């Protein structure tokens, strides 16, 4: 009972210390798991959604709003510990133009995610606000045979749930274009929308 | 005395506390009740305006007192999720903060700290109330440990 | 900012000494401030603004508005207006508008909620006459009703029912509690008989010192 | 040694899996593949039951192609059916701990290849356990669907010879 | 050789790895929204995890037995070294020891020192008594050994999240008399 939605308190400074509870290190320690136990977690939400879920579209999203939930944690953790706690730090850039929060991802996302760095970040050129992100082999969703695309949309549902909490709005949807020698390759393309853009173009 | 708030993307708060000096007993004086939840989202306006310029009036994260008004010396912070971290500074007569900026800074950098940890929380998802009593007991040994 | 200032301005009309009659700029300064918050977020805010707005409205003496953000206040029954301190005021703002012209149908329809039908016979040597549905014989109902406003002196008065059967009501003028939920007493149903088919029925007609209003319908369901 | 057709039966009824590939040919499938399968799933049962009046350690031999495993290890089927051996095939098969089996007929005529059937037919249980059991469309006990298993054992097949 | 021993030789072959904090994410967010979407009545909950959990289970013990290979556990008390010494020390970085056995040897207390499953949670006040965090492994450790036909029963008694000293899992078996006929 300290903050509801109701008052606000007034208690003085500089009087007496009150008990400690609970603390906690925020600065990672090195933490590995196998790839089957997250592959198996990874089967059982495609499982339970599949279960759950009529059609096509609100299973998508459903799986979406799942990876927005870890998306929309994920930006402060990981900007913080790219800032550096009770050692002195200070603030990293906070990033505001459209091309370097993608290099931010492309760079730091990718490899926090996974052990290697993302593969080709490159733009559109028969229209602007498309950028697609690719790679080569994706780690999440290698179990499941190619022809199904919509059990893709977990990782892009971390990117919306990455973009939209950290001031650009947008909208992600993923295709496998079957390029090379890899078979899946996973293009996820992001489409803004026009009230960035303007702002963007606002600024000059 | 110095009300504290930390505000959403959609103008709600999700924390505020007001500590005072032990001298004066009861702080803010008529203000508290009905100015200083106004000059805070009067402060949002502007804190809105330089969240997006790159060359402001380095780092984006602290920024500095960001207007006076009624001798009051309002200083903002912004997150990387968009939080805005708006606390300001009365007294009798004039307060001077950019002095405190070799240690307000470190206050507004470890309840960003404070706020990360509470934002890891599966549980605790956005738009909610922080209504935790150990977050309170940490910011107020922060706020008698940063006076 | 522009809130601010017409907050300024507002709150520097409000503590004048003087006298002044209606105009509308007042009309469009009250449309303005009420639409400038995403009223219809925080919410201490809309409710600083609106306090001062049924203040205001009342110095200008026009009771509609008074009224109308009275049951606007009503959104923000069940937190931050206080235990009948900030609810005396939210009272003594709507007294003279009941007294008048607001005659809307008190606030929310969430007030009734499961009543049971039962009647009680004494005798075995009567029972179930026939060749879920209630089989009433020679009985009388029950009703039970609540309120969840801080205020006193919610006034139920004349309970009756709908566009069925020659089931009627005696009187009812007596009051009900603030928090909890008061069971009304016998309604006494004094049934004719009819045709064998069923119809069930969604609610009956409760006043609130008013004119008996629409039917305030039972809650989660139909209830039927 | 060499393997030529490829079959995975279920542990308690008609078989999942089954392909005739490699050998360029059609040979009839329709409907003998369950009849035969439930009578290796019975004769496994009769085989095990006859006791005469009277080890099980395998060796690695580097097959396939970082391999699966790099030591010797242990059997699951200690008095049951390993081998058929007759004039144009021999048949190997393999089960598993869980009462699953695998089962390959090789048209190699006439030791050490139970020691190479045993090693081909655990790696063969690796790629389904890491390509069939991970997949979320694949329900318990049904036939093989996963396209990508295919070429996850025409290749291993196709690097054995 | 000795299963402590070789457990880390598996840890350094063919287990491809990935951060624990992705896990502890993902499994944080079927918890939030399996908390939401059942009008927070917080027993059914438990009901779920273990629902998924033996589907887990069920197709987790097929790798394990795939990725090594071991004969039957002759006695239970082998059954607590593999799950002490090598089924949670391949799949997760864990290294828990059994204690609080039955007089008879029946049961056993799964005491797990810390948990990777659970790093950044605190629990909110109305859940504080009816949900068992890390429900999930429960439904593996019914299911994986429930494949080798050891019929058991897994519940908690404790765990630190629910302001209790430690975490522990007590399993005890019922019945076996069933495996394959070779």
């Amino acid at each position: 009972t300290v903050g509801p939605k109701q008052a606000i308190t007034s208690e003085a400074s500089t009087t007496y210390i009150p008990s400690r509870i609970y603390s906690e290190s925020l600065l990672f320690k090195r933490q590995e798991a196998s790839l089957s136990a997250m592959a198996f977690l990874f089967q059982e939400m495609i499982s339970q959604l599949h279960r759950t879920c009529k059609t096509a579209g609100d299973f998508e999203t459903k799986l979406s709003d799942y990876g927005h939930n870890i998306g929309i944690r994920l930006l402060e953790l990981l900007n913080f510990r790219a800032s550096s706690s009770n050692y002195i730090t200070k603030m990293r850039r906070r990033d505001l133009k459209i091309l370097d929060i993608l290099q931010f991802i492309h760079g730091t996302l990718w490899s926090y995610l996974f052990n290697h760095v993302s593969d080709d970040l490159v733009k559109s050129s028969e229209r602007d606000n498309e950028y697609m992100i690719v790679d080569n082999f994706p780690t999440l969703t290698q179990f499941i045979p190619g022809e199904n695309v919509s059990c893709e949309y977990f990782v892009c549902g971390i990117i919306k749930g990455f973009l939209f909490n950290a001031g650009f709005p947008c909208g992600v949807t993923a295709h496998r274009m079957p390029q090379g020698g890899h078979s899946q390759r996973t293009v996820y393309l992001i489409q803004f929308d026009r009230q960035v853009l303007d702002r963007e173009g606002l600024r000059f | 005395p110095q009300y504290f708030a930390i505000i959403g993307k959609k103008d709600n708060p999700v924390y505020e506390i007001e500590f005072t000096n032990a001298e004066n007993p009861q702080g803010f004086p008529q203000d508290l009740k009905e100015l200083n939840p106004f000059i805070l989202h009067a402060s949002l306006d502007i804190v809105e305006d330089l969240q997006w310029q790159i060359n402001p009036t380095t780092d984006n994260c602290y920024l500095g007192k960001v207007d006076h008004f009624y001798g009051l010396a309002i200083t903002a912070y912004i997150s990387y999720s968009g939080m805005k971290f708006v606390m300001i500074h009365g007294n009798s007569a004039n307060s001077s903060v950019v002095i405190d900026d070799n240690n307000m800074r470190s206050f507004y950098q470890e309840v960003h700290e404070l706020y990360v940890k509470t934002l890891m929380n599966p549980f605790y998802k956005i738009t909610d109330p922080i209504r935790s009593p150990a977050f309170d007991s940490r910011v107020r040994t922060l706020a008698r440990k940063h006076l | 900012k522009q809130l601010f200032v017409l907050r300024l301005l507002m709150v520097a009309l409000l503590a004048t000494p003087n006298k002044i009659a209606w105009h509308p700029d007042y009309r469009t300064l009250i449309d303005t401030i009420i639409e400038l918050l995403n009223i219809n977020t925080w919410l201490i805010l809309q409710k600083k603004i609106l306090q001062l707005c049924i203040k205001v409205s009342r110095k200008i003496n026009d009771f509609e508005y008074v009224a109308k953000f009275s049951s606007i206040l009503i959104t923000k029954y069940t937190h931050l207006l206080n235990q009948s301190e900030q609810d005396a005021l939210f009272k003594e703002y709507i007294q003279p508008s009941i007294t008048n012209e607001s005659i809307t149908s008190y606030w929310d329809p969430f007030i009734l909620r499961e009543v049971v039908i039962n009647r009680i016979l004494d005798s075995d040597p009567t029972s179930n006459e026939i060749p879920a549905e209630f089989t009433c014989r020679v009985q009388n109902p029950f009703k039970f009703d609540f309120t969840i406003n801080d205020i006193q002196l919610d006034e139920e008065i004349s309970e009756f029912c709908e566009i069925d059967r020659k089931a009627v009501s005696y009187s009812g003028p007596y009051n009900v509690k603030a928090e909890s939920i008061r069971s009304i007493t016998l309604p006494l149903i004094i049934k004719k008989p009819t045709y064998k088919k069923i119809y069930e029925i969604s609610c009956l007609k409760i006043s609130i010192l008013k004119l008996p209003l629409q039917k305030f319908d039972i809650i989660n369901d139909s209830r039927r | 040694m060499a393997i030529e057709t490829i079959l995975v039966i279920n542990k308690s009824g008609g078989l999942i899996y089954q392909r005739n590939f490699t050998n360029d040919e059609q040979k009839l499938n329709s409907n003998e593949y369950l009849i035969l399968a439930s009578t290796l799933h019975g004769v496994f049962a009769i085989a095990s039951q006859l006791t005469p009046k009277a080890n099980t350690i395998p060796y690695i031999p580097y097959v396939g192609m970082d391999d699966f495993f790099k030591e010797p290890f242990t059997n699951w089927n200690k008095s049951g059916l390993r081998q058929l051996c007759t004039d144009q095939f021999t048949m190997f098969i393999y089960q598993t701990l869980t009462g699953l089996k695998f089962v390959a007929i090789s048209s190699s005529v006439m030791n050490l290849a139970i020691q190479i059937a045993d090693n081909f037919l655990r790696k063969v249980y690796c790629l389904y356990s890491d390509y069939v059991m991970k997949d979320p469309s694949y329900s318990m006990e049904m036939p093989i669907r996963s396209n990508l298993f295919d070429e996850k054992v025409k290749k291993m097949v196709e690097n054995l010879q | 050789r000795s299963l402590k021993a070789m457990g880390e030789e598996i840890w350094k072959n063919k287990t491809e790895k990935i951060n624990t904090e992705l896990f502890t994410l993902t499994y944080g967010s079927i918890v939030a929204q399996l908390c939401q979407d059942y009008e927070r009545d917080f027993n059914k909950v438990n009901d779920h995890l273990y629902s998924m959990g033996y589907n887990i289970g069920c197709r987790l013990i097929e790798d394990f037995l795939a990725r090594t290979a071991l004969p039957r556990c002759e006695n239970l008390v082998k059954t607590s070294e593999v799950l002490s010494k090598c089924a949670f020390k391949i799949f997760l970085n864990i290294t828990p020891n059994i204690t609080n056995w039955s007089h008879n040897k029946d049961t056993f207390s799964l005491i797990l020192d810390e948990n990777p499953l659970a790093d950044f949670v605190e629990l909110p006040m109305d859940a504080m008594k009816s949900l068992w965090y890390s429900n999930i492994l429960c439904g593996v450790l019914k299911g994986s050994l429930e494949m080798v036909q050891l019929d058991c029963d897994v519940w908690f008694v404790s765990d630190i999240l629910r302001g209790d000293s430690q975490t522990e899992i007590k399993v005890k078996l019922n019945r076996i008399l069933k495996d394959e006929i070779p």
